[PDB]
RNA sequence: CGUCGUCAGCUCGUGCCGUGAGGUGUUGGGUUAAGUCCCGCAACGAGCGCAACCCCCGCCGUUAGUUGCCAGCGGUUCGGCCGGGCACUCUAACGGGACUGCCCGCGAAAGCGGGAGGAAGGAGGGGACGACGUCUGGUCAGCAUGGCCCUUACGGCCUGGGCGACACACGUGCUACAAUGCCCACUACAAAGCGAUGCCACCCGGCAACGGGGAGCUAAUCGCAAAAAGGUGGGCCCAGUUCGGAUUGGGGUCUGCAACCCGACCCCAUGAAGCCGGAAUCGCUAGUAAUCGCGGAUCAGCCAUGCCGCGGUGAAUACG
């Protein structure tokens, strides 16, 4: 009936609820394209489905909070990736090799003292 | 001029605070100033007893002052006369019905603050610095301890050229957190100027 | 910290404005914190002693 | 890079043509991490080359690049109180780099007010064998060769 | 049905305080809402390490305030007894409303 | 772009010391340290010595300057 | 630009409000 | 406290060598980010440093539900609003996780290359931490301190001024010179923080700054708070221009005893230089650089475009 995952990216989490259907996608009560209004990135999010010829056999209700649009795009990518294996572990075999099942760890590096921002160091003259 | 305080560095683990009391942005600064004022009269008084630490717990107008010493008797007095006078001097400073426990030190040669004070004294009594040091490091090393180390500042023996005398035995890993190294600093007023003593005592790990 | 100037404690400011803080430990007027009534120096010092409850070395 | 030899970042295939070389070109176009704005510019240009031309934009792209790659260049060097333009063969990895960089550089030199148009024209204009991008590529090759006398300084 | 607040500077001073309550009144009142962990409010102090100049060293200090809830429903009679006056933690502060 | 609000400030030091010097005619000089005070109508015709920080400067206040401050006429620094 | 106080960015940058950027 | 420099390295004990200063060990071969580990060796070990123990970030679990939700259902002023439920998200304590363990290849080893399973792979990413010592480094104006010197003044109090001068020169930055842009709308998506005589919802007045009234929060519960860059639509059409916002003239609003010297803010008018910068020179190896906004400390107010942090979008390149 239902299949869950989660997916997190650059500090942005997303609820991914898969269900057998057409290809309808509700993100925070909006059509995928309604939410990702002209952000060339979007397509990516659903990439895990196309990977296993799905999309044309599934439907998805997505809730998302935290971070920013493109970070949410990835959270959804991982949620949908997990939910797909939640429906069938055999999906890993070929879904994994494309990475989809890995959580991107890189996050905003901390701002150190003495620098202008983590690494950018102050400019010095007549040294 | 490097390396952090070995205690402030170890407050997370192997080391607790000397004041355990919650407060809000309206009180904190006060219960603090006071909490200090306490250590003020106390350390200026109980000196001879050899006060190694003064913990201060609070609850609500309740003050659990716990003067730690090597000679718990100088605290008390004749029968119990001092721990009466002072205990009253305290509540006089801050009307807060203050307790005033007293604890003895199971070996004052493992109380970094004391060892510092000891050596710091010998200096004003015009002793040979290096001797004092080597000795202290010995006392500590003898009565247990897995390592120890003493440091004296400069103007040794009234010299115009300030120096710095060493001395140490066994392990004393300042870098390792779970070291549990007691540390103590003793001043040293003089006819010619100030000197500074630092005491390090390494005991146990994990 | 001239003793004469640590008269700041003197409520009587004549005009509430003129009243300013000072380190309650060193008299330092130049960089005193409110939540401690202590300057950045005295503050760093006591924090090391462990005499500032709850205050730890922040890392992240 | 004193220790290792730095492995090349592997890019994510194009969102539309599933090409990695496209993402690159897009990246080079992009400034201040406005990858959206970047991507669109390239694409609109793709549709501009799609109109004024009957050929597929993807193929026009590939060609231009291929035409703007330098196969030789002079790398300056020190030899007994003197600097010499030493002709050097050009690494495949560096060719693609210089090609994509140059196109965009040349492109933004153009007069047409609209970004995508400038990329559009420069790109197609390139596959035609003309365009400032290709002129740079040629000047470089002319630079090299023209110093073949200092070629024995293999480097 | 009592709502209690538990704030502090030590996170073990509060855990050995919220449970100091729950378990006790866990055998005389409702099954309780268990101890709920309220987010923490951190207070940072950033200081120039040395006394003079050197504005590029700095050391960081934070005073983190932890919080709890518990919340037992059914303000029973046998509850306010296993509790009431059997306190232990000293670095804690407690608020009560219901 | 100047502005105070409502209450054209004036140190009463001289005010009630000038509005009074109006009754018995005028006078000759009024040295002040309050250059903070706003010049006002009933000052016109008078002569206020304003302290610049080292000396008191003679200032024949006239209609054309009824809204300005007293310091504005006692320049502080000495240049070239 | 951020230096134009009579514009949106002007206000935002200067963290103020007014005709050119009223509080919603 | 800064600095060489998180750079490794600096030493001891006993033995051995040398008349002696001293040497050996710590050199050598392999290998590491590392005096890291291996192998060898008249040395065998140890100490201070490396590393590890502490913190943050990444995957999962177990108590624990005044913040999550039709996930599943019943109500609908379609506001997770109400009932309701802890699954999920979180919030925050405690644990699990990685060991070059497994497979292959190369070694004698330590290890090196590669492959699997895994959120993560060979110090996963960032931090705290900076040895014996050097610079007669810095600080007597944080404080402490030996010695000198003044003690109706080199002490103390005020009111005013100065620290805010300017022919001129440099450092660090800010805002720009525009169309990959600027303007006006409409609409999205954060994280950390701060707030009871303090944040200030909402309402009315005013072009507005702000006034007047006033609900709420001891604050996962109320407020600061708009997110901006984005996305959508529309305007400008290459011009010193709808670029840029310096300077100056007005008229106001706040804080404050008081804004002349010497405050920030608002509105009208003004609309400077500036068309990408000589010689020379700085930063950064990835969630970094570059861009975008947000908070905080200090603080009445502010001269912050400074510091210290926070999150969004997110490159290029390294032969050598
Ligand atoms: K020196
Ligand atoms: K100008
Ligand atoms: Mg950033
Ligand atoms: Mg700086
Ligand atoms: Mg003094
Ligand atoms: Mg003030
Ligand atoms: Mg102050
Ligand atoms: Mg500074
Ligand atoms: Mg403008
Ligand atoms: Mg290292
Ligand atoms: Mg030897
Ligand atoms: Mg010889
Ligand atoms: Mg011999
Ligand atoms: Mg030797
Ligand atoms: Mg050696
Ligand atoms: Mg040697
Ligand atoms: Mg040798
Ligand atoms: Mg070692
Ligand atoms: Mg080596
Ligand atoms: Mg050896
Ligand atoms: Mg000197
Ligand atoms: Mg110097
Ligand atoms: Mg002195
Ligand atoms: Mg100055
Ligand atoms: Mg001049
Ligand atoms: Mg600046
Ligand atoms: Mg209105
Ligand atoms: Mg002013
Ligand atoms: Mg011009
Ligand atoms: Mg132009
Ligand atoms: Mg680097
Ligand atoms: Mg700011
Ligand atoms: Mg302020
Ligand atoms: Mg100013
Ligand atoms: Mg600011
Ligand atoms: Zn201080």
């Amino acid at each position: 009936e239902q299949y869950y995952g989660t997916g997190r990216r650059k500090e942005a989490v997303a609820r991914v609820f898969l269900r057998p259907g057409n290809g309808k996608v509700t993100v925070n009560g909006q059509d995928f394209n309604e939410y990702f209004q002209g952000l060339v990135r979007a397509v990516a999010a659903l990439e895990p489905l196309r990977a296993v010829d799905a999309l044309g056999r599934f439907d998805a209700y997505i809730t998302v909070r935290g971070g920013g649009k493109s970070g949410q795009i990835d959270a959804i990518k991982l949620g949908i990736a997990r939910a797909l294996v939640q429906y069938n572990p055999d999906y890993r075999a070929k879904l994994k090799p494309l990475g989809f099942l890995t959580r991107d760890a890189r996050v905003v590096e901390r701002k150190k003292y003495g620098k202008h921002k983590a690494r950018r160091a102050p400019q010095y003259s007549k040294r | 001029g490097n390396k952090i305080h070995p205690i402030g560095f170890r407050l997370g683990i192997t080391r607790d605070w000397e004041s355990r009391w919650y407060a809000g942005k309206k009180q904190y600064r006060h219960l603090l100033l006071e909490d200090q004022r306490i250590r003020g009269l106390l350390e200026k008084e109980l000196y001879s007893a050899g006060l190694a630490r003064v913990d201060i717990e609070r609850a609500a107008d309740n003050v659990a002052v716990t003067v730690h010493v090597a000679k718990p008797g100088v605290v008390i007095g004749r029968g119990g006369e001092r721990i009466r006078v002072l205990r009253e001097e305290l509540a006089k400073l801050t009307g807060k019905n203050v307790a005033l426990n007293v604890q003895e030190v199971q070996n004052p040669n493992l109380s970094a603050p004391l060892v510092a004070q000891r050596v710091a004294e010998q200096i004003e009594r015009r002793f040979a610095v290096r001797r004092a040091i080597k000795q202290a490091v010995q006392r500590v090393m003898e009565s247990g301890a897995k390592g120890a180390k003493v440091i004296v500042s400069g103007r040794i023996g009234g010299a115009e050229q300030a120096r710095t005398e060493w001395a140490a035995q066994g392990r004393v890993p300042l870098h390792t957190l779970r070291a549990n190294i007691d540390y103590g600093f003793a001043l040293a007023r003089t006819t010619y100027g100030v000197l500074g003593v630092k005491a390090y005592i390494f005991l146990g790990e994990v | 910290a001239r003793k004469a100037l640590i008269e700041k404690a003197k409520r009587t400011p004549k005009f509430k404005v003129r009243a300013y803080t000072r380190c309650v430990r060193c008299g330092r007027a130049r960089s005193v914190y409110r939540f401690f009534g202590l300057c950045r120096i005295c503050l760093r010092e006591l924090a090391h002693k462990g005499q500032l409850p709850g205050v730890r070395k922040a890392s992240w | 890079a004193r220790r290792r030899r730095a492995e090349v970042r592997q890019l994510q295939p194009d969102l539309v043509y599933g090409d990695v070389l496209v993402t690159a070109f897009i990246n080079k176009i992009m400034r201040d991490g406005k990858k959206n704005l970047a991507a669109r510019i390239f694409y609109d240009a793709c549709k501009i080359i799609q109109e004024k031309t009957g050929q597929e934009p993807l193929k026009v792209f590939k060609q231009a690049v291929e035409n703007v790659k330098p196969r030789m260049e002079v790398r300056s060097r020190r030899v007994g109180g003197a600097n010499y333009q030493v002709p050097m063969e050009v690494s495949p990895r560096r060719q693609q780099s210089l090609a994509l960089r140059w196109l965009v550089q040349a492109a933004n030199q153009r007069p047409e007010r609209r970004a995508a148009v400038r990329i559009a024209h420069e790109l197609m204009d390139a596959a035609e064998g003309k365009g400032g991008a290709v002129k740079k590529k040629e000047d470089v090759e002319r630079m090299a060769e023209a110093n073949r006398a200092y070629a024995h300084y293999r480097w | 049905k009592i709502r209690i607040k538990l704030r502090g500077f030590d996170h073990k001073t509060l855990d050995a305080s919220a449970q100091k309550i729950v378990e006790a009144a866990r055998r005389s009142g409702a099954q309780v809402s268990g101890p709920i962990p309220l987010p923490t409010r951190v207070r940072r102090f950033t200081v120039i390490r040395g006394p003079f100049k050197h504005k590029d060293s700095r050391e960081h200090f934070e005073l983190r305030t932890h919080n709890r809830l518990v919340d037992i429903i059914n303000p029973n009679r046998k509850t306010i007894e296993q509790l009431m006056t059997l306190d232990l933690p000293t670095g804690v502060e407690i608020e009560i409303k219901t | 772009p100047r502005s105070l609000k409502k209450g054209v400030f004036v140190d009463d030091h001289l005010l009630e010391k000038v509005l009074e010097l109006n009754a018995k005619g005028e006078k000759r000089l009024i040295k002040t340290w309050s250059r903070r005070s706003t010049i006002v109508p009933e000052m016109v015709g008078h002569t206020i010595a304003v302290y610049n920080g080292k000396q008191h400067v003679p200032v024949y206040i006239t209609e054309n300057m009824v809204g300005h401050k007293l310091g504005e006429f006692a320049p502080t620094r000495t240049y070239r | 630009g951020k230096g134009d106080r009579r514009t949106r960015r002007g206000k935002i940058w200067r963290g103020t409000y007014g005709k050119y950027r009223p509080r919603k």
